[PDB]
RNA sequence: UUGGCACCUCGAUGUCGGCUCAUCGCAUCCUGGGGCUGUAGUCGGUCCCAAGGGUUGGGCUGUUCGCCCAUUAAAGCGGUACGCGAGCUGGGUUCAGAACGUCGUGAGACAGUUCGGUCCCUAUCCGUCGUGGGCGUAGGAAAUUUGAGAGGAGCUGUCCUUAGUACGAGAGGACCGGGAUGGACAUACCUCUGGUGUACCAGUUGUCGUGCCAACGGCAUAGCUGGGUAGCUAUGUGUGGACGGGAUAAGUGCUGAAAGCAUCUAAGCAUGAAGCCCCCCUCAAGAUGAGAUUUCCCAACUUCGGUUAUAAGAUCCCUCAAAGAUGAUGAGGUUAAUAGGUUCGAGGUGGAAGCAUGGUGACAUGUGGAGCUGACGAAUACUAAUCGAUCGAAGACUUAAU
């Protein structure tokens, strides 16, 4: 089991062996380290985190989160490393890994081929039900004054009241998503890319978490 | 577009087009604040024209400037076009875009707008 | 074809002309059909020279559709118009002519009379 | 155009292929595994659209079969296309001949520069 | 649909909690000595040079 | 269900079907596990467990019901004011008009038909779907995170192969195991195939104006017509219900007595379901039982035994979008690429203007795949993100262990 973080940049599409298309999304992983290790004795589970994107240093200012804190500062120095962002914790990888900062280049996925994405949001902000829960609408001849609203939400005078977990309009999207069971085209030197068949969730320049699938 | 500033098609070019005339003649302008944002990119870009020179360009602006008589020049009738690629193209021929600069005011009276400054550099 | 009310041309050799559908085999609920795929459908202009006469409850393989078909290869194959084949229960058609270009993809092991008598696949 | 796409896409595109502008009539030869053994057939016909990309560039070509029209759209970099010739060229004055598809006979020739 | 009950002055003045404005948010101009709103011009004689 | 009774409502509790959205029961229609058989096999007929999921489109009728057509693994029966009109419709019945049959001396009535015919309401409280502030969690802060709980998901077909084998006079044709590819449904996404694309490009009609010709602009649905970038989208492109443990129901057992034999049960020991608890996915410490880890901070005054400001940090204001009703969340504020402009590209349109040449002309050909171009990718401080202000600690008492 392995692990690591990346931006999703965007879709492409590759040609098979004998000639085919396979969509193909595009996702960068450069620049992550092992920023601690927990264990068993101290909280009680056994995990590593990783940091995906150094940052710059202290400053005077540091009014627009582009410069670490003191709190961060001093966390990235004790494992030798730089204060990156987006830091995250896999528990499936094994703890054969130092403590001590230590880089994970994207070349540990060659011939993987079964992963599973999470990700971060969507960005719909839509409320309505047709478009949210997906129900249908009402005649558009015919006099009907019911196109896009919500039908009945309860029975009459027996239970009184509307149960929970009703469809109603609210925000949608931007929620913690995972595909599983895609595959690793290819893992390119240099560039610190890797390509994976079919499409990821989340907008571009969005952070994704790719693992060993678990079936 | 970029945004709509509470009106329709027809009517929002006709009113660009407006203040970007309003700017030439008197170089010096008060309005809204979100007004002052596009008229910003619409007289930046008439600018550019007038530095090429060619009569490409003369009919490129001829499209937007309406036909006013500028008596900055205080003789002769000039008009909006013929003071553009004359004296405010000659004074901004070393000057690499940012010929914008607007200033704010404060909520005006039965209103609560931002009045704001927009003006030549 | 597509839907439930489609109405296709009949294009092997037998009397029906136009025909209409009926329903979509293979599954409940199922809606549309693409190229390769049985139907039961009614006839409505015959040919006098043909065997099936007009209201006749009869099966047809589609075997032109307007939309396509994608291929594994990344190449897409649209026509002009619809068309189907009269088949027998055993996949044999009720004619011994075919008449236009066929679908490159109906030799799924079961249709070989059908892409034979094509003039061109 | 970002600058980490077209270093993965550097390696699937191809340069063999002749320009070709819309309008003119295109040989094309494809290769087809349909069988047992693998043959190449050869499809003939106007380019009546080509939309633009990288990698994921295509092009459309119709013909007549008998007197029912018939296209097909290929991906420009395809490695299913053996070859392509330019046999006979046309003068139009757009990019895209959607035209062309309800019009057939005399109406559905092109002139020759 | 119209409302049921009376209305309650403990109700009616607990939902006015947030009904409030805040404080424009001004400083102190060190060319014109007085007050003023931020990223504008001194109001009172004076300007912007910012 | 058709009734019986007349207990609540006549200073009003709106009736039939259909539409939208559901939820519950088991007396089970399909799928899962079994006993018996007048069960050879393939198909069945009965009874016993089992409510996890699934349970289709049309013609006729206002119709419920019912008949019929073509399919399906199957086209289940009921409760919920015969669920649901401050969510929709108004075809039926019970308004004023008119006509037929019939009845009455008559004005008029139906154990009956026919054609028309006003459906009002800005949500106070509980309820439900989203989203913020305040205080709390015995110091004040920034990140990561355990999971007591809660919700989501749960379906199934056709072929291939074991095998033309077991079984049977022949026809006809498996259980049990192993693959391939679909149907419906659910979710992410825009590279492809399409749609849209009102500050992109190009053709063209009538009229007015820029003094005129050339070249442009206003108005007529965006005047009309042919294309189309980003974004949002399905009918398009990927993925999912996988594979296993533990305890059981109906059943089958082993050993074994009460009852010298016998016997699944009383002691004891196994096996055994699409169901139960987990494994898979999401929320979750306001879980007041308020958890855990890691890092950053630490004085000056007082006789109050307690205060004030500052620190770490977080905000007021300002430029924005990967976010968004507002707020909140994210990317940035001159130790600066956050947004405009400028300078090069990608994609889109398809040959600008001026001049030259060839025709009496409308036009055509050259310099030239030219010119133009919103939302996409880079580089560049040229214009705005000035100067300032507010908030925020110095750690209670008792008992054990040192
Ligand atoms: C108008 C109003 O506001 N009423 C307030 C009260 C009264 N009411 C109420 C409502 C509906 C009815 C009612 C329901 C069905 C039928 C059957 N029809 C066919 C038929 C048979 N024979 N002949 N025709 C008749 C009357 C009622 F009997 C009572 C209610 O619900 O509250």
């Amino acid at each position: 089991t392995k692990g690591i973080l990346g931006r999703k940049i965007g879709m492409t599409q590759v040609f098979g062996e004998n000639g085919e298309l396979i969509p193909v999304t595009v996702v960068e992983a450069k620049e992550n380290v092992v920023l601690q290790k927990k264990t068993v004795e101290v909280d009680g589970y056994n995990a590593i985190q990783v940091g995906f994107e150094d940052k710059k240093a202290y400053k005077k200012d540091a009014k627009s989160n582009k410069y670490a804190n003191k709190p961060a500062e001093g966390h990235a120095k004790k494992a030798d490393a730089a204060p990156k962002r987006f830091i995250r914790e896999f528990r499936n990888v094994d703890v054969d890994a130092y403590e001590v900062g230590q880089e994970v280049s994207v070349d540990t996925f060659v011939a993987g081929d079964v992963i599973d994405v999470t990700g971060v949001s969507k960005g719909k902000g839509f409320q309505g039900a047709i478009k949210r829960h997906g129900q249908s609408r009402g005649p558009m001849s015919h006099g009907s004054h019911f196109h896009r609203a919500p039908g009945s939400v309860g029975m009459a005078s027996d239970a009184s009241r509307v149960f929970k977990g009703q469809k109603m309009p609210g925000r949608m999207g931007g929620n913690t998503v995972t595909v599983q069971n895609l595959e690793v085209v290819q893992v390119d030197t240099e560039n610190k890319v890797i390509l994976v068949k079919g499409n990821v969730p989340g907008p571009k320049k969005g952070l994704v978490e790719i693992r060993t699938s678990i079936k | 577009g970029y945004r709509k500033l509470g009106r329709t098609s027809d009517q929002r070019k006709a009113m660009l087009r407006d203040l970007a005339t309003s700017l030439i003649i008197s170089e010096r302008i008060e309005t809204t604040e979100a007004r002052a944002k596009e008229v910003r990119s619409v007289v930046e870009k008439l600018i550019t024209l007038g530095k090429k020179g060619d009569l490409a360009s003369r009919r490129n602006a001829a499209k937007t400037l309406r036909n006013v008589e500028i008596l900055n020049e205080d003789e002769t009738t000039q008009t909006a076009l013929q003071k553009l690629f004359g004296e405010i193209a000659e004074r901004y021929t070393e000057r690499q875009g940012g010929y914008t600069r607007i200033l704010k005011q404060g909520p005006r009276r039965g209103d609560g707008a931002e009045s704001v400054i927009i003006e030549l550099v | 074809m597509i839907q439930q009310e489609t109405r296709l041309k009949v294009a092997d050799n037998s009397g029906a002309r136009e025909v209409l559908t009926i329903k979509v085999l293979g599954g409940s609920g199922r809606k549309t059909a693409n190229i390769g795929d049985v139907i039961v459908c009614t006839v409505k202009n015959a040919t006098p020279g043909g065997v099936v006469k007009k209201g006749d409850v009869v099966k047809a393989v589609i075997v032109r559709t307007k939309s396509g078909v994608r291929r594994n290869d990344g190449s897409y194959i649209k026509f002009d118009e619809n068309a189907c084949v009269i088949i027998r229960d055993d996949k044999g058609p009720r004619g011994t002519r075919i008449f236009g270009p066929v679908a490159r993809e109906l030799r799924e092991g079961n249709f070989m009379k059908i892409v034979s008598l094509a003039p061109e696949v | 155009n970002h600058k980490l796409i077209e270093a993965v896409t550097k390696s699937q595109l191809r340069t063999d292929l002749p320009s070709f502008r819309p309008g003119d009539t295109l040989r094309v030869h494809v290769r087809i595994i349909e069988g047992t053994r693998e043959r190449i057939q050869v499809f003939e016909g106007v380019v009546i659209k080509r939309r633009g990309g990288g990698v994921s560039e295509t092009f459309t070509v119709r013909k007549i079969s008998s007197g029912v029209g018939v296209e097909r759209t290929f991906p420009l970099h395809t490695p299913k296309i053996e070859k392509i010739e330019v046999k006979r060229r046309g003068k139009v004055r757009r990019a895209k001949l959607y035209y062309l598809r309800s019009l057939r006979g005399k109406a559905a020739r092109i002139q020759e520069i | 649909a119209v409302p049921k009950r009376r209305t309650s002055k403990t109700r009616k003045n607990k939902r006015r909690t947030h009904f409030k404005i805040s404080v424009p948010g001004m400083t102190e101009c060190p060319n014109c000595g007085e007050y003023k709103l931020s990223h504008r011009v001194c109001k009172n004689c004076g300007s912007y040079n910012g």
